[PDB]
């Protein structure tokens, strides 16, 4: 139920939010909303046990 | 009023400081999922209305001063310091802005 953002194109300013969820461009081919090679979702879910 | 935000309609976070003449409303809409609501009276009131809007560390500081103007073509040559009016901890990007007509 807990998620963190690990992919971004820039660094956060102090006291600001970023709730946008688009597929990060980790390469050169465009993701176009579809995950795959060099295209990773920025929201990774936690696995607490 | 003025619309602040990264995009025009959606996909990011936006701002809305729309106002009318009868009640001076500062209703801050954070719909784009409401996360910040605020409303108070004083925002506004041949006259020149000088304003300063800033965004430092997520704080929206608004200055305001009303000054009578004569010979309204070009800009006057004088001094009239602006006073602080409204502080808002909105905490968003504020990439660009658009004036509401
Ligand atoms: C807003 O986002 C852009 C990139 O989308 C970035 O360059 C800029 O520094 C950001 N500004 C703030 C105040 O976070």
């Amino acid at each position: 139920n807990y998620l963190y953002r690990l992919f971004r194109k820039s660094k956060l300013k102090p006291f600001e939010r970023d709730i946008s969820t688009e597929i990060y461009q980790a390469g050169n081919r465009p993701c176009n909303g579809v995950a795959g090679p060099n295209c990773y979702s920025p929201l990774q879910s936690y696995g607490f046990r | 009023g003025w619309i602040f935000g990264t995009t025009l309609d959606s996909k990011t976070q936006s701002l809305l400081i729309v106002n009318n003449a009868t009640n001076v409303v500062i209703k801050v809409c954070e719909f784009q999922n409401c996360t910040f609501e605020y409303v108070s009276q004083p925002f506004l009131m041949k006259n020149l209305r000088e304003f300063v809007f800033k965004n430092i560390d997520g704080y929206f500081k608004i200055y305001s001063k009303h000054t009578p103007i004569n010979l309204e073509r070009d800009l006057p040559q004088g001094f009239s310091a602006l006073e602080p009016l409204v502080d808002l901890p909105i905490g968003i990007n504020i990439t660009r802005f658009q004036t509401l007509l």
